[PDB]
């Protein structure tokens, strides 16, 4: 079809224009909830870890896709391998609170602790990018913090995720005409 | 007596993808209200259909300029989401996290020359199995569309999904020397004084484009 | 609703499993993608 | 056969906060009756609203005395539940066990001078973003109330919750040099022979004051 | 009723899980806080 | 309190055959459509009844040729699914994965000689307990059928299941020197000029043939 | 339906336990085996 390209109203032509037939699509794997809802590994600090989703690397599926939104909301699950007992404290707690066991403390049980945590920030949504200083993000943008004698593995999993205002999602830039890879084959 | 149970071997380890939820530890929290925030999106392909993003041509530019020489090929590239020409589009940024796709991909072409520059263009889909056409005339035998410039600056064309299997791979295997899904071929039929003008091109997902089988593979 | 697939009901109340949402007073990209023009614009011939 | 079960990794450790109960071991005990005992309270904020407690002013006294000199500031302090001026109130004793709040805090002012001592006072809320006003006149542009002495000795004023976010922190971060939630400013407009008389001030929770997200942080 | 959140019913009788209360024959601070005067006391103008 | 349970000894190990399923880890996948593909089969014995396959006779050939000499035995072999004569049929390839069977096995005989070659044949089932008959005449006392050549080239005969027990073994024990289920005996009554012509024979499962008790025993 | 024998219902949805089939638009060897000729073809006598 021709159209006015200056305008920005979306134009979606179909193969019917030259005699084909549009087929049915099933798009549940690109549903935001579904796709954000799986664990991703972060490298932990030894003891105090503040729970901040911007720690997940930007090349991972969850990091790539979280950065493709500018505001988001979710609850959280974490799975942690740690020595000692693990204390979590909510958003806004003094760091010293991480040593008081009436704050949610999970006693060590091999091999790891899986915990469901609520969204706890004072904001109606959080953001992956914030134009206040222009890199740094307000300190209230976090899900609390955890502490144990040593934490060895930390994985985050976003629950009930919502995303607002999409932002660039970039693939590898190939050096040759196609990015070629060894694909799993018999 | 109490209820007897078999704790079964092979079940129970943490799976990073499992369909179950953790036990809660901190109840009763009510959130700030956020109903009606602008800009929500629910499915990554709604934004892939509604927002076309630019292709990348030699030189790192999103356009092709009209040539004034006997060669009428403006661009020819692998119909592959791993193609270099597609590598800055949102569609390619999405496609790297899935292993298979099918359905339509739409190409948009917008003429940027002045009011007294005119041209006529042709886009053709060349399916795998023969070398891609090098001339408008050999390419006329392919599925193709031709158009010219005028009051409307943009033309959009659906590349059809055509394959032996029902899905194709979004990645390209290092063994695959010829592109498995064919080529798109953009030609210039002629122009009247359009030398140096740019045709900019974008790509977006069609109505039945579909990505399935999420995969995380390093990549960014 | 994301990646969850148990048929039986959660042992914990909803008020413990998740935070609760409050109200005041695919939304935009879905509406946007549905409104896309899919026609022709010329006169068609044959 | 018996019922098969997956004992799941990552579940089952004791959590100091969990929503479940222990198994009982000593049944059938009936308690002494205690229905109708006086003085019950169910929610710590019912007593925070119904019982105002005293503020603390320089010198460790719950009042401010009228000054007879050109300086009309009777008191100026951070609208913070971690303020020194608030540090002996029940509201501050409660607030240290939660990380966020919002809603109204009420201030009460009671004149204690003799029948022939008169004064007129002003309380203003100065929001963050500018230095707090130093004079009644600069402060007149803020939300403010003014009153004088007479048969009723007390005046009560609601400090409004005003913030960009819907909740604020009850603690004060060591990074935060300027108080994040503004100042309350108490001024004396004038007095007639009230030299040395004390205005005592108390604080209580307003109707929509709310504390959420319990935290234990050493502190007492 | 405190911090408890299981939807299914306790396996043990109530008489084993808790002590049982007996009767003879937010109560006060709730009534007190509800009775607070929230008016004005002057004549209001504008 | 929580629900008490007895984790029972002796239950819970992986069994390679158990009747239960694993926990899923990758949901929501929809397959390419495959309804109506040609050639489906649901039960291995539907193809064992509908497709007869060839017997193997001395020399590695699927036929027996008419003899012109006083010996009228064309073939004699153990009614055993482990017989050499049965060892290339699909029925024997199936039977090695089960330990017991019962029911009918059908033999098919097809004459391949020219239009002026004629013969008359006899097939007999000789039950265990006596040596198999060596002549058409001794064999006439067995269950038997006789037929001749003509317009129809094929004749089919059901070997009956006859045994003391209700099932028999598909394998042959190294202790069993005499075949436990008897012999099938194929004779030539006479021929008119059929010297050298081949009778080819196939076997298929009868209507009530049944294999039970799956077993994997190396074997191929 | 293969080798499975639990009477109670699966804890996971069907959409997680198996792939889901889609439609477009013992089948053959069963029909084939049922159509087999089981008669005689001569005239029978006695």
């Amino acid at each position: 079809t021709t159209s006015a390209g200056e305008s920005a109203d979306p134009v979606t032509t179909t193969v019917e224009n030259y005699g084909g037939e549009t087929q049915i699509q099933r798009r549940q794997h690109t549903d935001v909830s579904f796709i954000m809802d799986r664990f991703v590994k972060v490298t932990p600090q030894n003891q105090i870890n503040i729970l901040d989703l911007m720690q997940v690397p930007s090349h991972t599926l969850v990091g790539g896709l979280l950065r493709a939104s500018t505001y988001y909301f979710s609850d959280l699950e974490i799975a942690v391998k740690h020595e000692g007992d693990l204390t979590w404290v909510p958003n806004g707690a003094p760091e010293k609170a991480l040593d008081n066991t009436t704050n949610p403390t999970a006693y060590h049980k091999a091999p790891l602790t899986r915990l469901a945590l609520p969204y706890t920030a004072p904001h109606r949504v959080l953001a992956t990018v914030y134009n206040g200083e222009c890199r740094t993000l307000p300190t209230s943008f976090n899900y609390g913090a955890i502490k144990a004698t040593r934490v060895t593995e930390l994985l985050y999993r976003m629950k009930r995720a919502e995303t607002y205002c999409p932002r660039p999602l970039l693939a590898i830039h190939p050096t040759e005409a196609r990015h070629k890879q060894k694909i799993v084959a018999p | 007596g109490i209820f007897p149970v078999a704790c079964s071997d092979g079940y129970g380890g943490l799976v990073t993808t499992d369909p179950k939820t953790a036990d809660p530890v901190y109840g009763k929290v009510f959130n700030p209200p956020r109903n009606q925030l602008p800009g929500r999106f629910t499915n990554l392909l709604d934004v892939a259909e509604a927002c076309p993003t630019f292709l990348r041509f030699e030189g790192g530019v999103p356009y092709v300029t009209t040539k004034t020489d006997s060669d009428r090929v403006l661009a020819q590239f692998d119909m592959s989401l791993a193609a270099k020409h597609m590598s800055n589009t949102f569609l390619a940024g999405l496609a790297q996290y899935y292993t298979q796709y099918s359905g339509t991909i739409n190409l948009h072409f917008m003429f940027t020359g002045p009011t007294d520059a005119k041209a006529r263009y042709m886009v053709a889909y060349a399916p795998p199995g023969m070398e891609p056409p090098k001339t408008p005339e050999a390419a006329a035998h392919c599925i193709h569309a031709e158009w010219d410039t005028g009051l409307n600056s943009k033309f959009t064309f659906s590349i059809p999904y055509l394959s032996a299997a029902d899905y194709t791979y979004t990645a390209s295997d290092v063994a695959e020397t010829t592109n498995v899904q064919g080529w798109v071929c953009l030609f210039q039929i002629t122009h009247g004084k359009a030398d140096g003008d740019a045709l900019v091109v974008l790509a977006s997902a069609g109505k039945d484009f579909e990505l399935r089988l999420p995969v995380d593979a390093r990549a960014e | 609703s994301g990646n969850t697939g148990s048929i039986i009901n959660n042992y914990y109340m909803q008020q413990y499993q998740n935070s609760m949402d409050t109200q005041l007073g695919n939304d935009w990209f879905s509406k946007l993608a549905s409104s896309a023009f899919s026609g022709l614009f010329g006169a068609l011939l044959a």
